[PDB]
RNA sequence: UUUUUCGCGU
């Protein structure tokens, strides 16, 4: 059979229209509101509805309510209720806080291993001072924390209780009175309902809204411990916890005041916990602008609140009068004593805030301590259409003049790339001014061009000049995601309960009508059972415009996931309408996106800084977009995009939007949403028009054409700055845009500078509202405010050059299972990990991230391992045999000791740690298995009394000598390892290294595709073991093994697509079931999964035998010993290769020795702080931010014609350089690379020889640039706070030129000043004090020669011929001699 | 040289007239024009299906 | 002179044209009154557009910001938008006043609410 | 002179497209429901004199 | 008088211009020879594109 | 329980 496992995160939508239906189901009458919903459900009501009902307890409830001794409530009422839960006993508050101190004290234990090699290296149960006060003083946990951990512990246990009980049987029911007291639970897949025997008050909800009621819980438990750490933190050290500081009760009291007015103003007081927005960005205001400026915003900000508010009350008045909630709104709602509760709630926000830029940027995290609204699709949709099919009026000069903008644009962007005007048919339209510009090619500046020319440029026709990829890319149109049902069988999604029995035998008569393809829901069933696919079908649906007047087109729409908006709709469409729209929005990010450089779908910080920099007068125009898809039409949207199709040659390929949408019904397409049908219509065209569905959108649709949507705002913009005559610098980035407004002026008498940018910024706030309303568009004073030096995108602040982040808003939600599937441990870990490497990345706070994830680690490892879903107990069983095994290896005499260690151990050799000691202080690194050898050293050095200051000696306590014995002997049984290294540079082979899911699940994914209906994935599949083995055998023969080498072979050769794709389908939940029509998880795959998570457990056993597997003796010498030497040697006998060369790189911690004051051997890297000052936390220096980008390669690109390649063309025509240049040394190359040519492009060796971009670098093993080396190298700490510090290299070149002369080094040096930087930082959090200088002496030992070595073999062409021939269906576009024969025109 | 002036100045306004007749005929299609089957000749040929036309033509 | 004089009359003529295409404005072709199709993109001189739309002939939301933006002027809304103080609406000004002092309507009670 | 010829030349070719776009937009506005069957049955006899043409 | 000659034919070229625009102005708010120039425009257009891609298709052989 | 639902995307 198969398993249904629910997920212990919402990550999805608390749907309306399901809890009005379960309501109206319960209660015989209506819940939430009239619409059809609930007389549909009290018609014919859902099985699991009734399953529900059918309860004894909830027959009894029901009975009750109706006996009129309980009182219906709302389940916003039930989670502030929940929230405020003041019914806690003694005996579980001592159990919980006896917890709390247990996971508390563990944390501490295993952060101190990580704090002691931290402080040994930079020299500088518990070993550390430091920590021993840290845990002397949060000894006693807080009562708001106690209760935050209750409350979480509490819903966690029974969520986990409903799951494994789920997962054992189906259609099971948790019937909970005893977990929390006094409320009862009868928790469901499919219904949630509440009672209160003390407060005699019942709702029902949704499992969603459990989920959001628990993550609620966990959220405020993470704000307050967070905030906890790091105020214990600054007791002892003001500069070693977060930049921002609360005392937590004015948190509890905001989370009462918060939750208390949406339980005041039901579900309608999200519109105003949403506008707290204004609030927060008033607050910075009043610090940061001027007084103009804030007093502006704060009134505007003040009537958006108050309008929320009004439009709230409005809204719930009306919607619940005529319901079962008739009784139920406050007593405060009528006389308006709520605007005291907001008002308080307002004050307290300000006094958490505390008048501070890092508070009040923290501060960001109450939008998510608040559940989700119970999203209304239906109302959302009648907003959307009020919004859309309404007459707009355009000026026949404004649409000239815009599209004038655009062609400027495109001009400018063709002009400054390919240094030419495009062909272009009306040559007779220019006057002779224009003429001269397309003869000669250049173009006039803003200062000079004018309305006129932008009049005349309206007129011009394009040649193509951009080519469509005639193969559809299945890379681009695979996914995991879901489609609407064509028209006929838009029915399908609805259940068939809820449809009528005509609608019900209408579609099963129009199933059997339909092919298998698109009878489907999911697009990977979509494109799998397609049995008549093509690869040419895109191409000639674009080509014949098959969209164009297609029948079976419809747009559903659905309410967005984890929204505080209600009106987000997002919207499907069937498969071929898919494929045009994603083919739409792919060529305009390949050949237009880059012609407007504005539009980031690019580093925020970077961004960032690109914006920090008689009289030039500055202002800032902020303007959200959430509803600028809505205001375009034909005759505004199109007028532009008509120049892609001309550019591309295509029509109707870039406007298919509003020349289709406005002839197909937008519906609603939600299980719980149905439309009323009536009688005999079976059709959508002929279906009535309610609130459910309607017709003539006339108008944009999210997401879609958004690409286009921005750079015809960025022409309109452009337009502006010329009507307006300011320079402008819009940074627009998706549905939010920056606008930098630069205009001289001449100061006038009695005015300064303030007061004249206040000015400057009303005009061009006129001036933005006009030309909007002539294009189209009604901004509001809600969505736009007014600025003179805020950078604000992406919720990021930013003035004065210093960045002020959000980290706790987004190492939120922290728990066991996050962003995981099937339970994964593993990777449940490294999702752990990499959230909580958020608040060092961004808060500054090293020693506060560690606790944080240690806390939750602990929590993970030895608290919910027991309970997993899945596996009962096998995993924790696992980890006790583990744990017994590391104290039997080592001489730890405690378990827990036992279990620090494994904590503390990296995850590469089977351990526990996800953030390795270089993610401290470096992102990126060469390569893994150094830096988790010199990991596990550093933390080996905690147990045995090592010194890391000095070089690494031999004592008498030989553990780290026997791990690192244990690391370098054990048996080689290696396969696969040419193809293995090519799908992974850096894998260590022969059961040395975990295994990923990907690497289990290929097989299954094989196996489901061979037997699909699919011809393409069919003999993909079919063909996939035999094209693994040839893919091996292909360059087996070469001698030295270059793994970045065969990576640049694996992506040149065409199973990369394939495996890519086999790849994303072993993402998906539940693998051989995508063909069967079930959402459920098979047996197979649990048992899969199981056996993959056991054996990752049980690693450390393997890798770290009880007899050293050399004979119980011959361990390593300390003395005189090379990590990257050591880490060479165990790669290369893992894969049992002679030589692999160009991957292994030293570790920068290990080999940077750490001195703060020179001498006679000052031969390091001199780094010093440039601001007279102690602290420099927070504050912006002199220097340029270190980017820390990797030196680029010399390339000498061919003069030819690229706008006739496609993008994926000129890929492989890049990949076939790269393989040319590094394997130039081949006896096999000349007829290796002709057949290679010959097989991935149409061309031969010698004329694909004339498109190489030749390399002029002579070493391949420094300047490579694959997509599996890293090409930047940044700091732990952010950009702004490396602007603080200088770096020297020249004493370091000195020594390296004195040794190892003349001649290229492993070691890479961006990664030595990263360290630095975020060394001395780490020392001044830790200290309280930055030093003047920090010296890097490098350890000589480590580093190596690299040189480009010369390969000796031949590489095998029938292999690489059957690896051809087998994936001959994912090659790219063959370059036809058609295509060829213009490559060179001029 | 005032003819030649003069001559430059109508030929900007008809280059002006230009832009903006065309600029109304790409708005003037519409989703309506879809529907009907006339878009095409509003906007006219373009490269691709000409090309498809021609390799129909030799097939 | 005869050439030139020939000419004046084309120069004359040529900017009537463009005179009145700048005043010439274009609607959407959004739906029918009735709603039982779609109408085509109606387009037309200024004048009767707004003729059209005092009279209700095509329908839309705002009419009178709809006369204003046609006749080029600045409406009372667009005003408010972007005037250089906002006022206060008598909600917002309870707020002010409440958020602007120290609490003396006491109230500090959760259960109350 | 030559410059006369040439600007009359090319003010005679534009005056040419805007009678073609005029053309274009009466048709398309004209004819409610009824012209619209003449221009596809014009575009398809378009499209067969193409492939004729590209045959011969 | 062939510069007054051909400034009298474009007077009348502009007065033709007056009347269509006024008379498509006239039909959008408030034939078939027409349609046979602007098909045959259509195809001069078509043929022109179809004149370069045949000489890109010969460069090619 | 017409595959519980789960857009485009960054």
């Amino acid at each position: 059979a198969n398993v249904y496992l629910t997920d212990s995160y919402l990550k999805g939508v608390i749907s309306f229209s399901e809890c009005n239906a379960l309501g109206s189901y319960i209660f015989n009458g209506p819940y939430l509101k009239n619409d059809y919903t609930n007389l549909i459900s009290r018609q014919n009501p859902l099985i699991e509805h009734m399953n529900l009902k059918k309860l004894n307890i909830t027959q009894s409830l029901i009975s009750k309510y109706h006996k009129g001794e309980i009182k219906l409530e709302e389940p916003t009422y039930f989670q502030s209720l929940l929230m405020t839960y003041k019914s806690m006993t003694s005996s579980e508050q001592i159990a919980t806080t006896n917890l709390l101190k247990k996971i508390i004290r563990r944390a501490i234990e295993i952060s101190d291993v990580k704090v002691y090699a931290i402080l040994n290296k930079l020299g500088l149960t518990i070993k550390t001072t430091l920590l021993k006060k840290l845990m002397c003083s949060m000894q006693h946990p807080p009562s708001w924390l106690i209760h935050w951990f209750n409350l979480y512990t509490k819903l966690n246990n029974i969520l986990t209780q409903y799951r494994s009980n789920e997962v054992k049987n189906h259609g099971f029911t948790l019937i909970d009175n005893q977990t929390l007291s006094g409320f009862q639970f009868i928790l469901n897949q499919y219904g949630c309902i509440v009672y209160h025997k003390e407060l005699k008050r019942i709702t029902v909800t949704t499992y969603n809204q459990f989920l959001t009621w628990k993550d609620i819980s966990l959220s405020r438990l993470n704000v307050c411990l967070i905030t906890w750490i790091s105020n214990c933190l600054n007791t002892l050290n003001k500069s070693l916890g977060l930049r921002c500081g609360f005392n937590n009760v004015i948190l509890t009291q905001l989370f009462l005041y918060g939750d208390c007015i949406l339980k005041l103003f039901h579900n309608e007081g999200f519109y105003i916990i949403k506008e707290v927005e204004g609030f927060i960005m008033s607050l910075i205001l009043n610090i940061t602008e001027e007084d103009q400026f804030r007093k502006r915003f704060y009134n505007s900000m003040l009537n958006n609140i108050t309008d929320a508010a009004n439009k709230a009350q409005k809204n719930l008045l009306s919607r619940v009068c005529h319901t079962l909630l008739d009784k139920t709104v406050s007593d405060n709602i009528i006389n308006g004593r709520w605007i005291i509760l907001l008002s308080k709630f307002l004050k307290l926000i300000k006094l958490a805030g505390d008048n501070n830029l890092n508070n009040l940027s923290e501060l960001y995290f109450l939008f998510r301590i608040f559940g989700h609204p119970m999203v209304d699709e239906r109302q959302a949709m009648d907003a959307v259409k009020i919004n859309c099919n309404e007459t707009k009026f355009y000026l026949l000069s404004s649409l000239s003049m815009l599209r004038g903008a655009f062609i400027y644009r495109i001009i400018k962007g063709f002009v400054n790339n390919y240094n030419r005007w495009p062909t272009l048919r009306n040559a007779i339209v220019l006057p002779l001014r224009w003429l001269t510009y397309y003869k000669l090619n250049t173009y006039p500046s803003l200062l000079e061009l004018t309305e006129r020319d932008l009049i005349v440029l309206s007129g011009l026709r394009f040649y193509r000049e951009f080519r469509l990829p005639k193969k559809v890319d299945l890379e681009m149109i695979i996914n995991d995601k879901a489609i609407s049902p064509p028209k006929n069988l838009i029915w399908t999604s609805f259940p068939r309960n809820y449809m009528p029995s005509h609608i019900q035998n209408y579609i099963e008569h129009e199933k059997l009508k339909f092919s298998e393809s698109d009878k489907s829901r999911r697009v990977l069933e979509y494109y799998l059972r397609d049995n008549k696919f093509n690869e040419c079908d895109l191409y000639n649906c674009v080509v014949n415009q098959s969209y164009l007047n297609n029948p079976n087109h419809v747009v559903s729409l659905t309410g967005k996931e984890r929204e505080l908006s209600v009106g987000r709709m997002f919207a499907m469409q069937p498969g071929m309408f898919r494929q045009v729209q994603i083919l739409a929005e792919k060529m305009i990010a390949e050949n237009i996106l880059q012609f407007f450089p504005e539009s980031l779908t690019r580093e925020l910080q970077k961004i960032l800084e690109l914006k920090a920099g008689n009289y030039i007068s500055k202002c800032s125009i902020i303007t959200d977009l959430s509803k600028f898809n809505q205001a375009f039409r034909y005759e505004t949207s199109c007028i532009c995009s008509d120049v892609l199709d001309e550019l591309h040659g295509v029509q109707s390929l870039f406007s298919w939007l509003h020349l289709t949408i406005p002839h197909v019904t937008i519906i609603c397409t939600y299980r719980h949403a149905p439309p009323y049908i009536g009688d005999h219509i079976v059709d959508l065209n002929n279906v009535d028009e309610q609130s459910g569905l309607y017709r003539y959108h006339m108008g944009g649709i999210e997401g879609w054409c958004q690409k286009l949507w921005t750079i015809e705002a960025i022409s309109l913009l452009d337009l502006i700055s010329l009507k307006g005559k300011f320079s402008i610098t819009a940074l627009i980035n998706g549905d939010n845009q920056s606008i930098d407004i630069s205009k001289p002026i001449r100061l006038m008498e009695g005015q300064t500078h303030a007061q004249a940018d206040y000015l400057l910024a009303l005009n061009s706030l006129k001036l933005l509202y006009k030309e909007y309303a002539g294009i189209g568009h009604k901004l509001k004073g809600t969505e736009t405010y007014i600025s003179r030096d805020m950078q604000f995108m992406s919720k990021t602040i930013q003035h004065n050059g210093v960045y002020y982040p959000a980290s706790i808003k987004k190492v939120l939600r922290v728990g066991p299972w996050i962003n995981t599937i099937l339970d994964d441990f593993k990777v449940s870990l490294e999702s752990i990990g990499s959230l909580t490497q958020e608040l060092e990345y961004r808060g500054e706070s090293l020693l506060c991230s560690l606790i944080f994830r240690n806390v939750w680690l602990y929590n993970q490892i030895a608290l919910q391992l027991k309970n997993h879903a899945l596996c009962n107990n096998k995993l924790y069983l696992d980890i006790l045999k583990v744990l017994k095994h590391l104290k039997t290896f080592f001489n730890l005499d405690n378990i827990d000791t036992a279990l620090t260690l494994y904590m503390n151990l990296p995850m590469l050799f089977g351990g526990g740690d996800p953030n390795l000691l270089y993610r401290s202080f470096y992102r990126r690194t060469p390569d893994f298995l150094t830096e988790a050898i010199v990991h596990s050293v550093f933390i080996l050095s905690y147990y045995t009394n090592h010194d890391l200051k000095d070089k690494l000696q031999d004592l008498s306590d030989d553990r780290l000598n026997k791990f690192l014995t244990c690391i370098i002997t054990f048996d080689k049984n290696p396969n696969a390892e040419f193809v293995t290294l090519m799908r992974d540079p850096q894998a260590l082979g022969s059961e040395r290294q975990a295994k990923i899911t990907s690497e289990i699940n290929r097989l299954a994914v094989t196996e489901v595709l061979s037997t699909a209906p699919n011809k393409i994935f069919s003999k993909s599949a079919q063909h996939y073991t035999t094209t693994e083995i040839d893919l091996n055998d292909i360059m087996q023969n070469i001698e030295p093994t270059y793994p970045h080498g065969l990576r640049v072979v694996y992506e040149s050769l065409p199973f990369y697509k394939a495996e890519k794709i086999v790849n994303l389908i072993s993402g998906t939940k539940s693998i051989t079931n995508i063909l069967e029509k079930t959402s459920a998880i098979d047996l197979t795959d649990i048992d899969r999964a199981t056996e993959m998570m056991r054996k990752n457990i049980t690693l450390l056993i393997r890798i770290l035998p009880l007899d050293c597997n050399r004979d119980k003796r011959e361990i390593l010498s300390m003395e005189n010993l090379s990590i990257t030497e050591l880490s060479k040697y165990v790669r290369e006998r893992s894969w049992s290769l002679s030589n692999i060369v160009g991957v292994t790189s030293p570790s920068i911690m290990y080999t940077m020795d750490i001195k703060y004051t020179t001498s006679t051997i000052s031969s390091g890297i001199i780094i010093e702080k440039y601001n007279v000052n102690s602290l420099t936390r927070g504050e912006r220096g002199p220097t340029k931010p270190w980017v820390g980008s990797s030196t680029q390669e010399k390339k000498t690109m061919p003069v030819y014609n690229r706008q006739v390649l496609t993008k994926k063309q000129r890929d492989q025509i890049d990949l076939l350089a790269k393989l040319d240049w590094v394997y130039a040394s081949i006896d096999n190359k000349d007829e290796f690379m002709e057949e290679l040519s010959i097989g991935t492009l149409g061309l031969t060796y010698e004329k694909a020889k004339k498109l190489f971009p030749q390399y002029l670098s002579v070493n391949y093993l420094h300047r490579l640039t694959v997509s599996s080396r890293p090409c930047e190298f940044p700091a732990s700490i952010p950009a702004y706070r490396t602007t603080n510090y200088h770096f020297d290299t020249s004493p370091i070149n000195r020594i390296l030129t004195e040794k190892y002369g003349d001649e290229d080094i492993d070691i890479v040096f961006q990664n030595c000043i990263s360290f630095g930087l975020s060394l001395m930082s780490v020392v001044e959090q830790f200290t309280n004090v930055c030093p003047n200088r920090i010296i890097l002496i490098p350890k000589l030992n480590e580093i190596h020669l690299m040189k480009p070595p010369i390969f000796t073999g031949d590489v095998d062409i029938h292999k690489l011929k059957q690896v051809i021939q087998k994936q001959h269906m994912f090659l790219p576009d063959k370059i036809s001699l058609t295509q060829y024969v213009e490559l060179f025109l001029s | 040289d005032n003819i030649t002036a003069r001559l430059d100045r109508i030929d900007e306004k008809l280059s002006e007239i230009l832009g903006m007749l065309h600029t109304l005929v790409v708005a003037s299609a519409g989703p309506t024009s879809a529907r009907d089957g006339i878009r095409d000749a509003m906007v006219g040929l373009r490269e691709e299906m000409i090309e498809k036309i021609r390799t129909e033509a030799l097939m | 002179d005869n050439i030139t004089a020939r000419l004046d009359r084309i120069d004359e003529k040529l900017s009537e044209i463009l005179g009145m295409l700048h005043t010439l404005v274009v609607a959407s072709a959004g739906p029918t009154s009735a709603r039982d199709g779609i109408r085509d993109a109606m387009v037309g001189l200024r004048e009767e557009m707004i003729e059209k739309i005092r009279t209700e002939a095509l329908m839309t939301n705002d009419r009178l910001e709809a006369m204003a933006r046609l006749r080029n002027e600045e409406s009372e809304k667009m005003a408010k938008d972007t005037s250089d103080e906002v006022s206060l609406n008598p909600t917002s000004e309870k707020l002010n006043n409440l958020l602007e002092g120290n609490d003396s309507d006491n109230d500090l009670s959760l259960e109350d609410f």
